[PDB]
C-alpha cells in the first residue's frame, strides 16, 4: 500500500 | 539527477507521467512544489510526486 499522494497543485 | 521511483504511480493529469516502481528518473527541474519533482520517461516529462520516490543526487 503505497503512500497517499500530495496534494498537487500548491 | 537521479531518480528511483519506489512505488507504481499512475499519472491523473495530463502535466503528469506514469511509471512503476523501478523506474530510472531523470529529474528535469526541481523548483515550484515541495512535493513533486519534473522528470524524464518513456520519451516523456511530468510531475511526479517526491513521497513515491527517492533521489539518488
Amino acid at each position: 500500500v503505497p503512500p497517499p499522494v500530495p496534494p498537487r497543485r500548491r | 539527477m537521479e531518480a528511483i521511483a519506489k512505488y507504481d504511480f499512475k499519472a491523473t493529469a495530463d502535466d503528469e507521467l506514469s511509471f512503476k516502481r523501478g523506474d530510472i528518473l531523470k529529474v528535469l527541474n526541481e523548483e515550484c512544489d515541495q512535493n513533486w519533482y519534473k522528470a524524464e520517461l518513456n520519451g516523456k516529462d511530468g510531475f511526479i510526486p517526491k513521497n513515491y520516490i527517492e533521489m539518488k543526487p
